[PDB]
């Protein structure tokens, strides 16, 4: 399923992930596509930055679901 | 019959709204989740500025 990734400089990423993905997997898949250290990612969902062992569906992130990144400098 | 009063039938799959109505809804709620979450995207960015300045 698609989902969006807007940045804080207006560019959206779009990602296919599966709802049982991990924070840390849709990280992967941000860093193949745009080069950002997974390390660097902050997610946000629904008022809450995403943990790495959990999944997007425990956060409800379902089909065309749109998260916020931010990087740590 | 649609729980926003418009005249058609509600679906019980769509919380007892019509398509339309039920698809307004959608959109409205993910419009402010969006809004909301990038107001806290701004406020993280602002707490790297703070961190990243502090050293
Ligand atoms: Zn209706």
């Amino acid at each position: 399923m698609q989902i969006f990734v807007k940045t804080l400089t207006g560019k959206t990423i779009t990602l296919e992930v599966e709802p049982s993905d991990t924070i840390e997997n849709v990280k992967a898949k941000i860093q193949d596509k745009e080069g950002i250290p997974p390390d660097q990612q902050r997610l946000i969902f629904a008022g809450k930055q995403l943990e790495d062992g959990r999944t997007l569906s425990d956060y409800n992130i379902q089909k065309e679901s749109t998260l916020h990144l931010v990087l740590r400098l | 019959l649609c729980k926003k009063g418009c005249g058609y039938y509600g679906n019980p799959a769509w919380q007892g709204f019509c398509s339309k109505c039920w698809r307004e809804e959608y959109h409205k709620a993910r419009q402010k989740q969006i809004q909301e979450d990038w107001e806290l995207a701004e406020r993280l960015q602002r707490e790297e500025e703070e961190a990243f300045a502090s050293s």
